[PDB]
This record gives structure tokens, sequence and C-alpha cells, in this order.
């Protein structure tokens, strides 16, 4: 048979030096057969625990495992920036499961976005194609509007918007947004501008540039 | 007096001056074997030994456990073995267990598993054999003192000396008589038994063939050694501790034995004999016949084979004499009708009161019982079926 | 990371592709491969083991048959191939080894987009500030990697150099095209008067472009 590894917890909000515990709890007895894996966005995943409260080579001793039976907590204490992550359960009594995953999501002080914008690349109109790029790096919280005004008037369509992940330092968001414009249609016009409101100003951070 | 209160009694007859009768012979009996001018006898088959039984096996019933071991094997990485296996002094288990990363297996599956132990014995019961060539049959003889002699098969020749009587010539063995084909000496403790082949054969513990030398060899020891729960490289090995009850209860019927000393006695015999006795001698007809009187110290009681025992009582210096004992039913006078089982009676003892016991077989019917002659004579009336 | 994998994959829905993990810089067979994959929705979920000495497998019976695990033993190369793909098929495929406990080494992983689509090379462009540059003390430049297929691709600067303040955004696909872009900061005392250069690889398609950051 499989073994279901059970993480309530889909997220869980914390602040540097504080103290989490995810909780893993095992369908059937797996003993202390039970190990915990870090993952970090765009790298791959590492042992913690093992043995269900013996830590793995190099990790701190803020990481303490724990539990027997069907229930095991692994707790973190004084969380750092660089903590966040993915964290897994995985039985090896039987056949191997992993648990859903636990994403920890560090909260702190609220920051304003570093809004730039640029205008297309020669290099792309000489090809037809005309993107306005705007970034707006580190700020917080994650949620922010932002809107992109051609000669006053807004443009809803032709734009991508990507969020990066917290980051491991600041633990802030840098997000991205391009609006993607014919060479004709961008010629047609002098003015470009994006509006990006947020929590930490009542009044919109306003960049733009001209021709 | 032999055969007096003897239950399982025998007074079988004889031929007078041809001394050859058929004298079956039981364990706890009587075979009054009287005859003719020689003084009446009786044989009596009282033991039966065995000497020198062989061991046909032994049942450990109480078993120690030694040194233990456990091979373990990973999944798809062969099967396990041991140091002592193949060695006969020790037990042994193999199965199959959950093996993953938890036991100490980089793959999951079904790992091998085996497990040994050393076996010991703390006390073991025995079964022994009967041969005929172990059979020995202590026989009493006696006059109707008493000598006792004793019949091997391998030889079934004896003589015994008794007073002045002369002597018993003895001479018997039919073959294999009671043979003990099957029936086993099982000895426990210190307490024995009889049981039989089949049941001993078949008995749920360890074993081994004859006696020890360096160490048996018992077969079938799981029966005391039980696997208990294997783990991934550890299954536990338990003993079920003693077991004389659990014999004891079973063996509630079987025909105890008792014996003294390593020599075992059996209750049974069975023995047919063809014994000779010229060299018997009455003891003296040169005695005089007794002149006083008699008492009827004890009332003439019947046996419970027909015959009568009486006790009488002599006032008189002249013994030893003959005792005149006889029958009648003409009273008048005075021939004898029936006959003497204690022939050609006698009393001993000099002065003064003397007492003397005597058994006699009277005729179908009415019959007179005289004991002593013409004056001072005792009678007494007695009826026969 | 003991343990080198394989480049990301494209495949036709139906076809069947050949995963690498390779390892051992000495002498100690004494260790076994296992391979985990991860589908979007980041679940994790074990495939199988093998020895590298005898060769003992052990499948999860949902990937019995469509996955085969086999073992180079003098290379140290394990391989896992999988087999009639669908679209439940596309995800991270990483290795793993244990030497002593659980998954005690982890690969990068091997990207495996199962589709039938042509593979595009993404095109690249700089971004720098525009009209009046409005200098403060700090300053920011971006490089867009624009229309390709599929994910992933990967986005340095100065060769690695820089990775500070540094920004790769997630790929937005938009018909059939992901497209994503990446910020930098530095101080604007070196810029424009050094060199700025992003590193872009598109692998699928075999491919390395690097931009350099220039006003005019």
């Amino acid at each position: 048979f499989d073994i279901v590894m059970t993480q309530s917890q889909k997220f869980m909000s914390t602040s540097v030096g504080d103290r989490v515990s995810i909780t893993c709890k095992a369908s059937q007895h797996v003993g202390s057969a039970v190990a915990w894996y870090q993952q970090k966005p765009g790298q791959s995943p590492t042992l913690l625990i093992h043995s269900a409260s013996n830590r793995y080579t190099g990790v701190p001793d803020r990481f303490t495992g724990s539990g027997s039976g069907t229930d095991f907590t692994l707790t973190i204490s004084n969380i750092q920036s660089e903590d966040l992550a993915d964290y897994f359960c995985q039985q090896y009594n039987s056949y191997p499961t992993f648990g859903g995953g636990t994403k920890l999501e560090i909260k702190r002080a609220d920051a304003a976005p570093t809004v730039s914008i640029f205008p297309p690349s020669s290099e792309q109109l000489t090809s037809g194609g005309a993107s306005v790029v705007c970034f707006l790096n580190n700020f917080y919280p994650k949620d922010i509007n932002v809107k992109w005004k051609i000669d006053g008037s807004e443009r809803q369509n032709g734009v991508l918007n990507s969020w990066t992940d917290q980051d491991s330092k600041d633990s802030t968001y840098s997000m991205s947004s391009t609006l993607t414009l014919t060479k004709d249609e961008y010629e047609r016009h002098n003015s470009y501008t994006c509006e990006a409101t947020h929590k930490t100003s009542t009044s919109p951070i306003v960049k733009s540039f001209n021709r | 007096i032999r055969c007096i209160g003897v239950s399982n009694r025998d007074f079988v007859e004889g031929m007078s001056g041809g001394t050859w009768v058929d004298v079956v012979l039981e364990h706890g009996g009587c075979v009054t074997v009287m005859a003719q001018d020689k003084p009446t006898v009786d044989i009596e088959l009282v033991t039966t030994t065995v000497s020198n039984m062989a061991e046909v096996r032994s049942y450990c019933y109480e078993a120690s456990i030694s040194d233990m071991a456990s091979d373990s094997r990973c999944p798809t990485q062969g099967e396990a073995y041991l140091d002592k296996q193949s060695d006969t002094q020790y037990v042994c288990k193999r199965t199959l267990v959950d093996r993953g990363w938890g036991n100490g297996c980089g793959l999951f599956g079904k790992g091998s598993l085996v497990t040994c132990a050393k076996f010991a014995c703390s006390k073991k019961m025995t079964g022994k054999s009967i041969q005929p060539e172990n059979l020995e049959y202590r026989i009493m003889l006696s006059v109707h003192n008493r000598a006792k002699v004793e019949i091997t098969p391998n030889s079934p020749r004896a003589e015994a000396t008794l007073g002045g009587f002369g002597s018993l010539g003895l001479d018997c063995e039919p073959r294999t008589g009671l043979d003990f084909s099957d029936l086993y000496y099982l000895t426990m403790n210190n307490k024995h038994w009889l049981v039989h082949k089949e049941w001993f054969h078949d008995i749920p513990l360890p074993w081994h063939a004859g006696a020890d030398t360096g160490t048996p060899h018992w077969n079938n020891k799981e029966a005391l050694v039980e696997f208990k729960d294997a783990h991934a490289k550890r299954q536990t090995v338990v003993v079920l501790g003693s077991q004389e009850g659990a014999v004891h209860t079973a063996l509630a019927g079987a025909l105890e034995a008792e014996m003294d000393g390593a020599k075992g006695r059996l209750s049974s015999g069975h023995l047919k004999c063809r014994l000779k006795m010229d060299k018997l001698r009455l003891k003296g007809v040169s005695y005089s016949l007794c002149t006083a009187a008699f008492t009827f110290t004890k009332i003439p009681a019947e046996t419970l084979h027909g015959t009568v025992t009486v006790e009488v009582q002599y006032a008189g210096t002249d013994g030893p004499c003959k005792v005149p004992a006889q029958m009648a039913v003409d009273m008048q006078t005075l021939t004898p009708v029936g006959r003497l089982i204690t022939a050609n009676p006698v009393i001993t003892e000099s002065t003064e009161n003397s007492k003397m016991m005597l058994e006699l077989d009277p005729p179908f019917g009415d019959s007179y019982i005289v004991i002593g002659v013409g004056e001072k004579k005792i009678t007494h009336h007695w009826h026969r079926s | 990371v003991q343990l080198q994998q394989s480049g990301p994959e494209l495949v036709k829905p139906g076809a069947s592709v050949k995963l690498s993990c390779k390892t051992s810089e000495n002498t100690f067979t004494e260790y076994t491969m296992h391979w985990v994959k991860q589908s979007h929705g980041k679940s994790l979920e074990w495939i199988g083991g093998i020895d590298p000495n005898n060769g003992g497998t052990n499948y999860n019976q949902k990937f019995k048959g469509k996955a085969t695990l086999t073992v180079d033993k003098s290379s140290n190369t394990a391989y896992m191939e999988l087999r009639s793909l669908t679209s439940e098929d596309s995800a991270v495929y990483y290795c793993g080894r244990r030497d002593y406990y659980a998954l005690d080494y982890w690969g990068q992983g091997t990207s495996v987009t199962v589709a039938s689509a042509k593979t595009t090379p993404p095109s690249v462009y700089p971004l720098a500030p525009g009209s009046a540059a409005q200098t403060n003390s700090m300053v920011t430049l971006g490089c867009l990697v624009k229309g390709y297929f599929p994910e992933p691709v990967t986005v340095t600067w100065n060769s690695g150099s820089l990775s500070s303040g540094v920004h790769t955004f997630p790929a937005v696909l938009q018909s059939d095209l992901y497209t994503l872009s990446s910020s930098v900061t530095v101080p604007s005392s070196t810029w424009p008067s050094e060199t700025v250069t992003c590193n872009v690889a598109h692998p699928a398609s075999s491919t390395k472009v690097d931009k350099k950051i220039v006003p005019r």
C-alpha cells in the first residue's frame, strides 16, 4: 500500500527571529522513518532532518525535527530571511511518500517599489517589435497595481506581469510589467508611463519617458 | 501358612511318583502343588526383573537456549546464511522481512533473514526397551523353610534346598513367555512407567537415539524452541519452560513401575515350568504318632477354593510327633474319604501347648474331620457344595 | 551537488525519452540512485530506485511500465527511461543518491516538456534608461528574453560576477511562447562607465547569447 503524508498548512507566515512549527501527519504508523526537505525557489531540495529528529550535515540547530508514531513536527527557531522555502516531509518506512509541501513566507516592514522604465531596444524595433518594460523592485507587501498610460490614456492589452518570489535577503517582492506593441503602433505616440499604486503611498509612484 | 488369604490362587494338583506338572505362574499368585509321599509344595512367582535395559530414546522436557545470531540481507541481494547453520547443535529459521531506508537498506522490499540458536538440555526423560534376555524371575518355593531361586532365561535351571526336606529341582522358560515386544520402560525424573511403544514414538518433544557419549543430537528441537517476530535483522527466540507437568497430566494412567536399584521390577509374569522333586524327603516318617489330645483353637473355616483350614493345639510332651489327621463318613470305623492338602503333618515344637494349622480337601457332601486317634479325638461336621 | 543530470528535453506526445544522472568521484559503490518527479503544484513523488552493483531496481507502482531504470557501472551513470508520454509527464525530474539516510544528494533536475510544438529560440534585448537618464545615486539595467519555447532558460550577469542586486522574473507563456525579463541594480559610477552584459542561455534550442547594456 501507499502511505499518505498530510501537511494541513499550504502556507505559513512569520518574521525574522520568530519560531514556526510545520506539522506532518502520516495516515499510518511509520515510526521514525521520516525526513524533511528544504527547497529554496529555483534550487533543488536538500536534506534537513532525518530519522525524524536528527538533522543532516550543515543544518543549524535552529531546525529541529521531532515526532513519532504518526505525527511529526519540523520546528524552525530564530527564522532568518534566507529560510524562506518550501518544506516537505517524507516517510521512508514503506514506499517513499512526500508531504504536500508548506511554503514559509516572511513578514516584515512595508517598503516602496523601485520603479524603472525602459523604451524598446533599438535591436527590437528593427524587427517590427516594440516592448516597453516596467520594473518594480523590492516592495512590500506583495499586492500592487500597475497601470500603463500612453499619452494619458490607459492601455490594458498587450501587458505581461511576472512576480518574483520573496527575496532571500530583504524578503521583498520585485515585480515586472511588459507592454508589448507593434513598431507602428508604438511610434504613433510620444509619452509612455507606468502608474504604481501601493500601500506605502497615497499617490501612485509614476515613471515616464518621451520621444 | 501360604495361600491362606491370597486371592489369585490356583491349587493345581500333581502326579504321585512321576515328577512332572503343568505349572503356569503369574505375578502375585500361588500354585499349591502337592504330591505323593512327599511334602505338599507351594511354587509362587513373586518377582520379574530386567537389568541392562538399553536406551531406545530420550525426550528433552526442559530445554536451555544458547548463543544466537541473525544474518540479514537487503532486497535483491540474495539469501542470508550464518556460520553454524550446518551445525547439528543449532536450530534455525529462515524468513523474509520488510526492508527499506529505515532498517539500513537502499532499496525497499523483502530482505532475507536467517536466525540460529544453540540447543541444550536441562532435563530429559528416557525410554528403555525390554528384551527376553533381560527378564529374570525370582521364585519362592515353600513347604505347604521356604527357599528362593532365580531363573534367568540364560540359565533356566535352579535347585533350592529346604530344611530336612531335601531339595527341589526346577527347569523352565517357555521361549517368549509374557513377551514385552511392545511396552517401553519410561523413566522420567526418578519416577518410572510402563508405556506403549506407539504412544512413546509419537511424543511432541525433542529426542535422540541411544545413550549419550559426547553430546546427543536432538531431533525436532523446534518443539521447545519458538522463533517469534522478526524485525530486519533481529528475530527473537524463546524456550517453552519446563514440561514436567505437561507429561504428568498425560501419564495419569500408564502402569507405573518401581525399581531398586537400576533393576526395574514389573508386575507381570507367566512362566511354564517342569520341576523334579526326587531329592524331596518328607522329614521323618520315623516320628512317633501323636498320643495326646488337641483343640479347635480356630473354628474350621472354609477357603474360597473349597478346601478347609483347621487350627489345633497340642497338649503333650510327646512332640516332635506325627499328627493323626483325616476325614470320614463312616466314623465307625473308620477309614478316610477325602485327602490332606497339608499331607503327612507333624508337630515339631516340643512342650508344651503347641499350635498348628492344616489344610484339607473334603469330599462332596457330608463328612467329619478327625484330629487325633481313639480317645480324646476331635471331630467336626462339614458339608461340601 | 555530486550529481550531474542531463539537460532539459522537448518530446512530442507519444514519444519516449531517456534521462541521465552521473556520480562518484571515488571508489565507493555502496550507495543507491533514486528518481523523483516534481510536477507543478510543487508536489514531490518517488518514481523508483536502483543499486548500481547488481542492478536491483524498485519502481513505484504508479510508474510501472512508464519508467525503466538502468545503470552503467563503469561510467557511474544511472539512466531513467520514460515512454508513451503525455502532458502529465511534463515536469522536473530530479535524481537523488542515498549513502546513509533518505534522499542525501539531489541533482539540479531535468525539465521535461512533452508537447508537439517547434523549438523556438529567444529574442534578446538590452534595457537601458530612456529619454533623459535622470541619474540617481543608483541605476538599474534590464535584460529582455522574449518569445521562446520551451522553458527553461538561464540568465546571469557578467558571467556571474554580478549576482547581488539581480532579479530573474518567472517566465510567462503567451500564444505558445514563453517570455521573461531580468533586472539588475548597480551604482551610477560604474554605468555606462563600465561593461554590463547579460548572459542568456536556452538549452532546448541550443543557445548562448550575451547582450551588453548601452545607453545611446
